């Protein structure tokens, strides 16, 4: 182990001496207190040291050794229900041992030793082992934990300890070449976890909500990015896509976000029922929180360790949902961080690799086969809330040249009481042709050219507004008139999504396509009409549009038959009236 | 004690000592010349070959030869006590008051530590601050951070002492109550005039509100270590009363522009490349230290409020100082120079004003079940009373619709009475009265944000109850 | 409109470049004043 | 169909059997010219 | 459709990587006979001598202790010292005067570097 | 073939180390860092002195330390093993192989910053490739030899566009005269830190269309190093500049996002310390983009030709930004896209008003495909540019102020992007295409069309919108 | 050396209506043509190369596209010279230092290509010397200013700059030589914004 004293303290950088054998980036503990540092710089028989924590009160003299690896986080059991900071430190055990106040080198571990395990091996002595595959299973609330070989570990097992209770530092199998493999393993956050082959975006990431599923798709392995207005819902819709995806796990990254923010969604979390089984959804979900007074290495390894977390859930075979809060806070860390390293800044002061850092964050997404052999993706979901809300900002312009989907909230909508306040004339995803044909197999085989048809009402409604705005609706001709009260059909029937509903706040695609065709229908038999001479005032009377109306509280169990009632209704409606 | 007079280097505010590796980094340091004057410093980079100290004042009157340095503390603190309230000190403590100093129950470091996320709990209790326009449209919460954006020579400093004086908790509106709850204001004053110092030492002693208070008055001929320390002492005396006393503090610091001025000068003087718009990269980081130190922690009785002021440095809402607490803090009171040049005092447009975390602490149990809406529709009425008084410029009345003539008396009236109350002191019952009487003046059934019952309860009084005595 | 925005997007440009260019030499004078007291204190 | 893609199969199996025999003939040559060009 | 004939392509293609790869195997056996047979010291004095020369200046030579023996008498004809060390076979490393630079002129390590351009000449042989 | 290796490392920071006695390491050297754990990674002289070489480092620094490791000597230049068995292959971005085959047997060791072209040996692009995109082929035609980017937006399909063109991209040697066979394009396809998605599309693409047999793919993705980024383009030109002049092949070049590419230079340049340009990029972009796109043309004496499409995406859709000003400076023209034809849904969106091709006039004419084409173009887009004029004045007063002769330009000009723009995914030829510009144009009176000669006014004008 | 410095009094007629009408430039005139990518600046100088009065023509292509310098080769011999009636490319002279080519080379073409034109003034001929972007030489500039570690002024330019563009454009004028004749060079010199 690498020793040296303590040179030259100025601010969070310290200089070491001694430290000839130390490595670029790893992690030095400095002074008596063990403040945790990164090694940045060698030169001869110094290191430069930056401090996480503040540096008031050491002084020269004092030891500085080094750990010997890089920034890493511990993977295994016991991360689920857990909140942690950017660092990967428990915040409920530093609570119970140091107050209402974080101090300074206070050392406690990821996961919690004295816990006991229910452990079923799975490999048998003269088997081999590699990288990924499963030793054995331990279970975690409703998950069926599985515990991996390193990735880079390789070997023939020697012995397999027998069905108990273990705590996660025991050796639970020994090969023969006398490595001990635990139920845990550290990995580092800047590596990407290896994988044997990364798919293609040929599935979709079903969120729940009609807008995202239908008109702006993100397909599982996919990266989407959401702009957080204030009174714009995305606290409401990030805790929907939470609770209703199809996602095993859902990781939140929160990075560097205001106290009380975070005070919410710590707060509102863990009052949060899954559906899938009607317990907490925090049996399923590890937060990542960090405020904007913590230190400025934790907000800027937060999302690489939630990364890595959603990267382990995946190997063990199961699709995450990681969402990162302010992405905007993220670049702000660097930027600091880069200020303080005396770098050249570029555009608003941001360092030259910002976009290169945001692209290989967003892009350890994906669906992949495992080196297990399984199938498991990350779906990505970063929010950017630029100070101003101004889109040239570059973290979004950045954001935007890597992200396959972009869901734009906007508080004008929440003004009128939309919700989802998404706006879809902003908005885009660029998975709808590679996902057509899932949809053609899965939900139906006309499903893409309604979903086109149903976004170009919405475009020649949108285009008929300047004409509706000098002229009420009232002045409009007939043809014109169905198309606004057609496309105030979909806004309130379709686009909009009660998040507090027992049976609204999820749909299904099926349900989708339903309500879809419904509407359609109805357009083409009213389009008949008028051009039969049917006044429209008498058409907007019809019960038909009453009943399409309620379609969105309709259990899925029983939509079906709702459906083909409907649609025979809607076709009866327009031949007797005359 | 011990004496350090391997002095190598003056120059600005920085000074070279040798053979000084026992000074830790971050030390309190005095620093003494021939004429017996004592100078303080601090410590702020430690190396084997020698240590720099910054200066506090000028070096007028130092030589390598008879100068010398010693330690006064490892680490910059303030000796807390209850005993604080009425007095009033300097920026790093030094009673200014005439008073003997105080007894110490504790000394605390002045960098407090962060707050636990976990130990904090939801704002949802309101502080009456006694004007109309934040009680009933911009409510401030108890842990809230609910800065005011004022300008060039807007009145800030008056609403500043006015919210000082009349600050508030009101148990009695949240269900049973409590016996009691304890209420202190904490002020710091950076980069002050002695003309502010003198207005602010009146007010505070024309009134009985320095028996509640501590000041922390910071001037603008002072050191700038002084200002930079200023807020640090102001928030580690508010935090020692609220999580060891059960108060609830309420802390105004009066110019955070001076503060990031000095921050500037300082870190210009550490030698550092400047960031934006020359200001430190590293703003944002303590910016959050200063503000981030208020809230409500669970189990804990106490609370902590910031109100930060600052001055717009040209109008420009997209200049660092500003955007960068707006992206920290939670909502913005705005003055406007508009209702200053028109006699209207105090001066706050509701238009640009928000406050993030006011829907939490109104409603039933806290204030009155009508408070959302009624400022939801105060909101809108205004903001039409404005747009239809421009209009009325080209149009003339005589072809404005009757509602758009109501809107626009509207307008007027809620300038002259719910923006314009003086000195006067207005709980939130007279505020929501007065609110009730100026919506009274539209017609019931333009007033669509509000519930049929609260306006079958409250619509309907007579404005001659505030008219009568602006 | 959309000229006051093309002015304004022109100004902050050329205000930015500016800052970035004092920077820039701000930096390098004082990397050789570091070099020169290094080579002969 | 199916059946163009088993002739191909059949076809670079054979294909793969004619390289390897054809290199077993001259691997000794081959070996001996790269000691020849290794060694000093 | 013809899509097909890209199994023959990858099925030409890992068959003559494997053909090269048994030649190397062969290679690398038949290095590592060599020092067993006598005529290893006169190209292992070839090597030490060609590593000394790419020197400006060599503090020592180094070897494994089998071949210190016989590389004696080109270490004091030439000045340099010299070592023993569990070094790589089939050839003999150099050090710089400073102590900071270091040339190998190992056989095995000589086969690595020649592998690359050799393949060609290996392949139109072969074939 | 002996290694030398130097232990004598100094000072480690951000991307570069120095190493003290390295007299012997030539400028450009490719290096070769073991560490402690017998990681091998590699590097470049970037400054060489008495005291001390300066390396940067292809990827992070991370294990680096001043006691165990140690640099050595790969080659005194920067060489790329190449061969004619490199097509069908997938590749690193360094060279090295992805998609599980042997590694390749080099016919030669070529420099990967190649050579220039000597001005003497160059002959004229000529000849016309027929993309099936009517905006390219009748308005900016491609010529053979020549670097005709794409200017693209955040989200807009540019990728798809260099899809298609390398799909439908042919020669027609009937209309040049020789009616010689077909000579299919090879294709070279670098990577510049795409996402998994882009590069999904790209291989399904190519595998629908059998292209990859007939290509050669370096891929570096978004999770690769971004200092290899410099090298992907200059290997694949290598290889492409190999291919056209030593085996007489046609080697279509796509580059996609060369503003990954120009943020990696940035942020090369900023670790060094360079005297920036104009938002932070080196002073030498200019230079060191021009090394890779100088690479492509025709020679004198050989028939193989290097075409490029490189496609960069404008940051904040403005041209006057640093990379697509410096592009423009350097290339042939350019294809730029419109995000407002993308959201009226017309593909492609080329929007031909800041699009050119500046060889356009050496391929089209007499023998060259058909007389009439440069004034069908000329025309074009002077009607073109009045109707968007007039489109701008009835945003403002409205349509029924307009005269008969505004009218009918506001008319052909949403034609235009109906007909002419708008053609989705099918392959036009020039004749067609042709044939729609001449019925676009009827739309006109006969007596507006200054550009065109009246002969050929008479030949072609009359023919109604009903093309089938 | 000159014997003496000339008030420009003829035209330099390019053979462009726009330029020889509203704009004119004098036979011992200095003209510069800024312009953005796309506008139509080399078409320009061209065209100037094809039909202008003068009776040598010297080109410099510094670090501008090598299309356009084999353009020229290939083309102007099969044209004919507006007044001796000869090929076009007999009165030409080419300087090419492409954009791939030596960075360092720029500053040495514009300045072996001015000397040229100089000697063809002193023969006693009417010189027209066209630089294809002096915006190159700028970069050459930077670069090696770069490399001396010297400070910038704006836009990282060496302050010389203005200097050496002085010293450069200033070599033109129409002069009595020092034989006795008559001789001039025009410079029509392209920016690169």
């Amino acid at each position: 182990m690498i020793q040296g004293v303590i040179q030259k303290i100025a601010g969070p950088a310290v200089i070491a001496k001694g430290m000839l054998g130390a490595r670029m980036y790893d992690i030095c503990k400095v002074g008596e207190e063990g403040l945790v540092g990164e090694i940045i710089r060698l030169d001869g028989d110094t290191a430069f040291v930056q401090v996480y924590e503040d540096t008031s009160g050491l002084k020269v003299g004092e030891p500085v050794v080094s750990t010997g690896l890089p920034l890493a986080v511990e993977l295994g059991p016991g991360m689920l229900n857990g909140i942690y900071d950017g660092i990967q430190r428990p915040l409920e055990r530093i609570r119970e041992k140091t107050g209402i106040y974080i101090t300074r080198g206070v050392v406690v571990h990821a996961l919690d030793r004295e816990k006991k395990w229910a452990w079923t091996p799975m490999v048998k002595p003269g088997d081999e082992v590699r990288g990924g595959m499963v030793l054995g299973t331990v279970p975690e609330f409703g998950f069926t934990h599985k515990i991996l070989v390193p990735p880079d570990v390789r070997g023939r097992v020697k012995e397999v300890k027998p069905a108990g209770e273990y705590t996660v530092e025991e050796p639970v199998v020994v090969l023969e070449d006398g490595t001990e493999l635990k139920m845990y393993h550290t990995w580092p956050v800047r590596r990407a976890r290896p994988v044997q082959r990364k798919l293609d975006p040929n599935t979709p990431f079903l969120t729940g909500m009609r807008i995202l599923d239908v008109l702006f798709p993100v397909a599982m392995g996919g990266t989407a990015a959401i702009p957080g207005p204030f009174g714009a819902g995305k606290s409401v819709t990030q805790q929907s896509l939470a609770k209703w995806s199809n996602a095993d796990v859902v990781v939140y990254v929160g990075c560097g976000e205001r106290g009380n923010e975070m005070t919410d969604v710590l707060v509102e979390f863990p009052e949060l029922t899954d559906p899938k089984t009607g317990g907490p959804l925090m049996h399923r979900t590890v937060l990542i929180a960090n405020t904007s007074n913590m230190p400025v290495a934790a907000r800027e390894a937060s999302i690489y360790v939630g990364v890595t977390i959603a990267e382990y859930f995946r190997d063990q075979g199961f699709s995450v949902a990681l969402m990162a809060d302010s992405t905007s806070r993220w670049a702000e860390a660097l930027r600091e961080i880069s200020s303080r390293l005396e770098e050249m800044p570029a555009e608003e002061g941001y360092p030259p690799y910002l976009a290169a850092r945001l692209a290989a964050f967003y892009e350890r997404a994906g669906k992949v086969i495992t080196l297990g052999g399984e199938e498991g993706a990350v779906t990505i979901v970063g929010a950017v809330s630029p100070p101003g809300g101004d889109m040239s900002e570059p973290v979004t312009q950045s954001t935007l040249r890597i992200v396959g989907a972009f869901w734009r909230l906007d508080a004008s909508l929440a003004f009128r009481r939309h919700f989802p306040a998404i706006n879809w004339n902003g908005s885009y995803s660029l998975f709808t042709s590679a996902l057509d044909p899932w949809y053609r197999e899965n939900v139906a085989e006309d499903y893409p050219e309604l979903r086109d048809a149903i976004s170009e009402l919405l475009q020649r409604e949108a285009g008929l507004q300047e004409i509706v705005q000098l002229v009420g609706p009232d002045a409009l001709q007939d043809a014109e008139r169905l198309v606004i009260e057609v496309g105030r059909i979909i806004r309130e029937d379709f686009l909009q999504q009660n998040a507090y509903h027992e049976v609204d706040a999820y749909c299904s695609m099926k349900k989708a396509y339903g309500i879809m065709k419904m509407i359609l229908a109805f357009y083409k038999e009213a389009e008949a009409a008028i051009k039969r001479g049917v006044s429209i005032d008498e058409i907007l009377q019809l019960p038909v549009l009453e009943r399409i109306g309620r379609a969105r509280y309709v259990s899925e169990e029983e939509f079906p038959a709702y459906f083909e009632e409907a649609m025979k209704e809607i076709q009866g409606a327009f031949k007797a009236l005359a | 004690k011990k004496e350090y007079t391997g002095i190598t280097y003056i120059s600005g505010p920085l000074l070279f000592v040798e053979n000084a590796k026992d000074l830790a980094y971050g030390a309190i340091v005095d620093i003494k010349d021939g004429t017996g004057r004592v100078r303080g410093g601090q410590v702020i980079e430690v190396s084997e070959e020698y240590a720099v100290i910054q200066v506090f004042e000028e070096t007028t009157g130092l030589d390598l030869a008879t100068t010398s340095v010693s330690l006064v503390e490892d680490v910059a603190r303030l000796g807390v006590s209850k005993e604080m309230l009425g007095r009033r000190f300097n920026g790093i403590g030094k009673p200014i008051d005439g008073l003997p100093p105080i007894t110490p129950e504790k000394r605390l470091p002045i960098t407090g530590l962060p707050l636990n996320p976990v130990a904090r709990r939801k704002p949802e209790q309101f502080i009456q601050t006694g004007i109309s326009t934040i009680d009933v449209m911009n409510t401030l919460v108890r842990g809230q951070k609910l800065p005011i954006f004022s300008g060039s020579g807007l009145p800030a400093n008056e609403i500043a002492a006015q919210i000082a004086r009349q600050a508030t908790v009101r148990p009695d509106l949240s269900g049973e109550g409590e016996k009691e709850e304890p209420f202190a204001v904490v002020f710091a004053a950076m980069g002050i005039t002695q003309r502010e110092l003198s207005y602010f030492i009146q007010e505070f002693e024309r009134t009985g509100a320095l028996s509640r208070s501590v000041l922390f008055l910071n001037k603008a001929d002072d050191p700038t270590i002084e200002r930079i320390l200023t807020p640090r002492m102001a928030l580690t005396v508010a935090e020692y009363l609220a999580f060891e006393h059960d108060y609830h503090v309420l802390v105004i610091l009066t110019d955070m522009t001076n503060y990031c001025e000095a921050l500037r000068e300082i870190g210009a003087a550490r030698e550092e490349i400047p960031g934006r718009r020359g200001y430190p990269g590293y703003m944002y980081t303590d910016l959050a230290t200063i503000y981030e130190r208020a809230g409500v922690v669970e189990g804990k009785k106490g609370s902590v409020t910031q109100i930060p002021i600052l001055s717009m440095p040209d109008d420009d809402r997209t200049h660092p100082i500003p955007d960068l607490t707006g992206y920290i803090t939670e909502g913005q009171i705005q003055l406007s120079r508009e209702l200053h040049r028109k006699g209207i005092y105090p001066p706050i447009d509701p238009l640009p004003s928000l406050s993030r975390l006011m829907n939490n602490g109104v409603g039933k149990g806290k204030t009155r079940e009508d408070h959302k809406q009624v400022s939801d529709q105060l909101y809108s009425a205004y903001a039409n009373g404005v747009d239809i008084r421009k209009l009325v410029a080209i149009i003339g009345e005589d072809a404005l619709t009757e509602n758009d003539r109501r809107y626009l008396q509207f307008a007027d009236a809620f300038e002259r009475f719910f923006i314009n109350q003086g000195q006067q002191n207005r709980s939130i019952e007279e505020s929501l009265q007065i609110a009730w009487a100026l919506l009274s003046m539209l017609p019931q059934g333009e007033l669509k944000r509000i519930s049929k019952d609260h306006i079958g309860k409250y619509y309907g009084q007579k404005l001659e109850e505030i008219w009568g005595a602006p | 409109i959309p000229g006051i925005r093309a002015q304004i997007r022109f100004i902050q440009q050329v205000l930015e470049q500016r800052e970035r260019e004092d920077t820039f030499r701000l930096k390098r004078i004082k990397g050789k004043i570091e070099a020169r007291e290094a080579e002969e204190e | 169909t199916e059946a163009l893609l088993a002739r191909y199969r059949e076809r670079a199996e054979a294909e793969a059997k004619a390289v390897r025999e054809k290199a077993m003939a001259r691997l000794d040559e081959a070996v001996a010219l790269v000691l020849k060009e290794v060694l000093p | 459709e013809s899509a097909g004939e890209l199994l023959v392509a990858t099925a030409r293609t890992q068959a003559r990587g494997e053909v090269l790869e048994e030649v190397r195997r062969r290679v690398r056996e038949a290095l590592e006979a060599l020092p067993q047979k006598p005529e290893w010291p006169e190209v292992v004095r070839k090597l030490a001598l060609e590593a000394l020369e790419a020197l400006p200046g060599a503090k020592a030579l180094v070897a494994n202790p089998e071949d210190l023996p016989h590389l004696e008498a080109l270490a004091r004809e030439r000045g340099v010292e010299l070592q023993a060390e569990p070094a790589l076979r089939l050839g003999v490393r150099a050090v710089g005067a400073e102590g900071k630079t270091q040339v190998e002129n190992s056989l095995l390590a000589r086969l690595d570097r020649a592998w690359d351009a050799l393949s060609s000449k290996v392949a139109q042989a072969l074939w």
